[PDB]
């Protein structure tokens, strides 16, 4: 039974200290290991400023928001 | 078993939701917790249900809605009845340059305009709780 | 909407154009207080042409500022544009709170007495409908005599 | 300018100029007045705040 | 197959929005203002009321989307800045009634008086300045600080108003206290009034402080 958003699928970043806060990704993959805290991996066009344009979250902080669209993040 | 990070956060969330409701009680006694502090005073509360309650407009909260809108009505009347008699018609200022007087009931009238607007308010106020 | 207090010698369900055939309580119950209220209001209107005019003229003022006095005012019509504007004023104050000092407990005015502003009610019911009956002709007629007072005021100078 | 970035989404294109689409859009400007309107009652220049990074986080515990 | 996620380890999303109470707690207690929950309605409500009619269109007819604005306060700052099309309607209807009032006043007073006369720009201002037997002004305004203090508009800045717009209950000589009488038809005949009216005292403003603006005084 898979957990967490499907791979591909776009989320909106809900943690508060992240740099894409109530942005958009899309999600690379979801570890299924239920021992990882935060096995949610997304990725962004828009890097931070490490120039780093994916991160790992929890699956507590992606709520599967639907597709950027034309001008928006 | 093992505990896996699921089981820690529901335990953080257990914790939280039981403490909260904990801390609220008389059982916790903080020093945000005081009187002049977040909570109310004691036979005095401010603000139930999303309204006003009729604690709030203080020594008034045993008069009538219809009480209340009377002399707010009345304050409004006498005391724009002043400011009127003071500032346009029948100025003072020239009275009181040559050596005169105030009309002190003018005076003591125009202070009964901000009065009535309060007055008013505290009257909707009762009329909310029904009062 | 007979059987309610207000029928009884010359004429019984008055209505000529109607106005209540419509059968609304409601409707009914806003009216007969408006009939009471002008009734009452006009009473006391009809002993405000009489008492002036023969005697009574309050000694003193009733307007300190403007100098004007009690028996100057004239009787009747004339006085309107004559009592100082801030006492009409203040009669709609006077009048206000005994709106909102009249409080009403049923359906029709009540909570006085017989005219009594603690009084209580008349007890015997044969006293109670004659008494209300008594107060609805009276004001009726006091209605009707207001305005014929009001006439006669324009028609013949000053109100007699 | 709006329009362009609008149009080309992409940061490949802000630093190669897609000259014909800038033109494109450099031209399309002038009813700016009429349609930067149409556009602001029919909620498509505004976004919600809940779509934006809002700012630091100022809370937590 | 998708594993449903447990309360324990869902998410809080942004529902919870600065016009709302946020995770537990009550809004402040505001008097007559814009009070209770706002929700999106402006644009479905606006294309339901009636005032739409075939000078322009048939359709419900905004160009500049004044309508959509409370729609879009949710967008913008998430706050009801802009009113909903219910206080809108209500703002309609009062100017036209004021206006097919006043219309008619501008009118009579070029041609009627009473026992101050001072043209019809400056007859308020007069009365404001020179009292001796206008107590009217103080008559007047009572009356119109009695009247829209009990017939204050609920909320109909949130299009919350329990009472439809402009329906002060002032019905005296059953003009049409009949079933339908197409009611919607007398409305919009109301409403055409009062905004030919508006149009009338707009003119009327405009001119006598623009000489030679519209034609005629
Ligand atoms: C403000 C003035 C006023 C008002 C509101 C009323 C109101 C009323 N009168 Mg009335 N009346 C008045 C002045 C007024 N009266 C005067 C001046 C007279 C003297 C001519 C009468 C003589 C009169 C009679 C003889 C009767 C009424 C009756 C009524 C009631 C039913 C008639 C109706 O539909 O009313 C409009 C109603 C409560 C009837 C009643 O009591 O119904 C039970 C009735 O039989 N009236
Ligand atoms: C209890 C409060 C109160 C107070 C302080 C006053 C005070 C006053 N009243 Mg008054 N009045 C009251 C209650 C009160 N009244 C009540 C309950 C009534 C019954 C309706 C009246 C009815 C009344 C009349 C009819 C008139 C006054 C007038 C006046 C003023 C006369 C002095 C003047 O001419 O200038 C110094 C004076 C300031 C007179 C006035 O304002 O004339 C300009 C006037 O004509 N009063
Ligand atoms: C002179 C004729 C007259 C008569 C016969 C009455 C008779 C009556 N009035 Mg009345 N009244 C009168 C003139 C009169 N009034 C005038 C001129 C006024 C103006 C001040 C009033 C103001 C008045 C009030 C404010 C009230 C009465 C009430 C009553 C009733 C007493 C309560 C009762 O019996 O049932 C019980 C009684 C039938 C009371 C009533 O209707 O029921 C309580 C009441 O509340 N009267
Ligand atoms: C019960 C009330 C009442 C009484 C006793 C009178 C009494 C009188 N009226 Mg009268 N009147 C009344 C009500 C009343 N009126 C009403 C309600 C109106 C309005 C329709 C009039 C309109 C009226 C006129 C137009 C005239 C009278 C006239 C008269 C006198 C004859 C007499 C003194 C006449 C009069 O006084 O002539 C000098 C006269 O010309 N009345
Ligand atoms: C928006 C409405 C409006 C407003 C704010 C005013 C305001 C004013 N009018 Mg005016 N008037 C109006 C409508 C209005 N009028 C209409 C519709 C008429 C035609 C009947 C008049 C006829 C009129 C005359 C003849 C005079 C004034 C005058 C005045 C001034 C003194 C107050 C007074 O005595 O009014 C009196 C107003 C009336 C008698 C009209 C009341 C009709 C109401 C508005 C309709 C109610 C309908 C109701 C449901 C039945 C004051 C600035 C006086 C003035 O200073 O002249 C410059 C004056 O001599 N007015
Ligand atoms: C229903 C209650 C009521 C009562 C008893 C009065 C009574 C009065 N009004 Mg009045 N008035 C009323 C409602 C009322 N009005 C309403 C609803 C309006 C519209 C806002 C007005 C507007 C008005 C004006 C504009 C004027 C009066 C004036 C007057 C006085 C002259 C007498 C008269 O009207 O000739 C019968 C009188 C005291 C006049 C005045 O100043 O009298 C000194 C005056 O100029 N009234
Ligand atoms: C700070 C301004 C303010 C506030 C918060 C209130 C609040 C209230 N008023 Mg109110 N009022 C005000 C000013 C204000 N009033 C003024 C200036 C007047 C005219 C003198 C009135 C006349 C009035 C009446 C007649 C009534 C109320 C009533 C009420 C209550 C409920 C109905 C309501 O809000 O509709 C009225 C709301 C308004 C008129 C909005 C005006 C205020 C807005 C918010 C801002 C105004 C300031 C700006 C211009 C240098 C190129 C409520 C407590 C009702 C009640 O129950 O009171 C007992 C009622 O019947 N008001
Ligand atoms: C073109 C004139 C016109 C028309 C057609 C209407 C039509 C209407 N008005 Mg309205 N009104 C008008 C002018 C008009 N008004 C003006 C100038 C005022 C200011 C005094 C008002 C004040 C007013 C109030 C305060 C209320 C209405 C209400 C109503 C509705 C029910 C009353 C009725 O049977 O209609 C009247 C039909 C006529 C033919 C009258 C014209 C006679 C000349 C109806 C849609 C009531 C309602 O429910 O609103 C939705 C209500 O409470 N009106
Ligand atoms: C008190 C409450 C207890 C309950 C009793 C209640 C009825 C009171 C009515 C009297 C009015 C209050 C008296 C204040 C003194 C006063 O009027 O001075 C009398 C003053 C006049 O004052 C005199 O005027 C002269 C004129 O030349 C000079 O200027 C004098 O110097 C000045 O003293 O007049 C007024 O203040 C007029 C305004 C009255 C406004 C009341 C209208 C409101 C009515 C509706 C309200 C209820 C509606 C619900
Ligand atoms: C379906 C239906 O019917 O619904 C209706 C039913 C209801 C509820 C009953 C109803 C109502 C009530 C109504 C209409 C009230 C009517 C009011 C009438 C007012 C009367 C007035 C002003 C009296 C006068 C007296 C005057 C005197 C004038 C003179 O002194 C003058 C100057 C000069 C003298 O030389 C000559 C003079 C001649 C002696 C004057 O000029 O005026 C309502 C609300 O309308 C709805």
């Amino acid at each position: 039974p898979w957990v967490g958003p499907k791979k591909g699928s776009w989320v909106k970043i809900l943690r508060p200290e992240s740099y894409w806060f109530q942005q958009r990704g899309q999600v690379v993959n979801v570890n299924q290991k239920p021992e990882v805290k935060y096995p949610v991996t997304v990725k962004f066009d828009s890097v931070n400023y490490a120039n780093v344009n994916t991160n790992g979250y929890a699956l507590w902080e992606v709520i599967e928001a639907p597709a950027p669209g034309p001008g928006e993040v | 078993y093992t505990e896996t990070v699921a089981d820690e956060r529901l335990f953080e969330q257990v914790y939280l939701q039981y403490t909260s409701e904990y801390l609220k009680g008389p059982l916790y006694w903080h020093p945000d917790k005081l009187q002049g502090w977040l909570p109310d005073y004691p036979g005095t509360p401010m603000i139930k249900e999303g309204k006003y309650t009729s604690h709030v407009i203080g020594n008034l909260k045993a008069f009538s809605s219809n009480e209340l809108a009377f002399l707010s009505m009345l304050f409004f009347g006498v005391g724009l009845y002043g400011n009127l008699q003071f500032n346009f018609y029948d100025p003072q200022w020239a009275k009181v340059d040559a050596g005169g007087f105030f009309n002190v009931s003018y005076i003591v009238e125009s202070f009964l305009l901000p009065i009535s607007f309060f007055m008013h308010i505290a009257c909707y106020i009762q009329r909310q709780n029904g009062k | 909407f007979e059987n309610e207090l207000g029928v009884q010698a010359p004429t019984g369900f008055f209505d000529p154009l109607g106005l209540s055939s419509d059968g609304s309580i409601d409707n009914f119950k806003r009216r007969r207080a408006s009939e009471i209220k002008h009734g009452r209001v006009a009473m006391l209107a009809t002993m405000g042409y009489m008492t002036p005019e023969i005697t009574g003229k309050f000694p003193g003022y009733l307007s300190y500022s403007q100098s004007i006095k009690f028996a100057d005012v004239p009787n009747g019509l004339a006085a309107m544009s004559k009592v100082p504007v801030l006492g009409w004023a203040q009669v709609a104050a006077y009048g206000a709170v005994c709106e909102l000092s009249q409080d009403q407990s049923p359906g029709t005015p009540g909570a006085a007495g017989d005219f009594g502003f603690k009084v209580i009610t008349s007890e015997d019911e044969e006293t109670l409908k004659r008494k209300l009956n008594s107060e609805l002709a009276n004001g009726r007629l006091a209605m009707m005599a207001i305005i014929g007072l009001f006439f006669q005021d324009g028609l013949t100078g000053g109100a007699y | 300018g709006r329009s362009y970035l609008i149009r080309t989404n992409d940061a490949a294109k802000e630093i190669n100029i897609d000259v014909p689409l800038a033109v494109t859009c450099m031209a399309s400007g002038f009813s700016w007045p009429v349609a930067a309107w149409q556009e602001i009652v029919n909620g498509e220049m505004a976004v919600p705040n809940d779509q934006i990074h809002n700012g630091g986080p100022w809370n937590q515990s | 197959x998708x594993x449903x996620x447990x309360x324990x380890x869902x998410h809080p999303k942004h529902m919870l929005v600065a016009g709302v109470r946020g995770y537990e707690m009550e809004w402040q207690p505001i008097p007559g203002d814009a009070v209770k929950y706002p929700k999106p309605n402006s644009e479905e409500m606006f294309k339901t009321m009636i005032g739409a009619d075939v000078e322009t269109g048939g359709e419900a007819w905004d160009p500049l989307g004044f309508h959509k604005l409370f729609d879009r306060n949710f967008d913008f700052n998430m706050l009801p800045v802009y009113p909903h099309v219910q206080w809108l309607r209500e703002a309609e209807i009062k100017h036209g009634r004021v206006c097919m009032l006043a219309f008619i006043g501008c009118f009579a007073q070029a041609g009627y008086h009473i026992g101050v006369q001072p043209d019809w720009s400056k007859a308020l201002a007069e009365c404001y300045a020179s009292p001796t037997g206008a107590v009217g002004l103080f008559q007047i305004s009572v009356l119109i600080g009695w009247i829209e203090g009990k017939n204050y508009n609920g909320d109909a800045w949130v299009g919350m108003s329990e009472k439809e717009p402009g329906d002060l209950g002032f019905d005296p000589a059953g003009f049409t206290k009949n079933p339908d009488f197409d009611l919607k038809k007398a409305q919009l005949q109301e409403i055409k009034n009062g905004r030919l009216a508006m149009v009338g005292c707009a003119s009327i403003a405009a001119n006598h402080f623009i000489p030679g603006s519209v034609p005629l005084l």
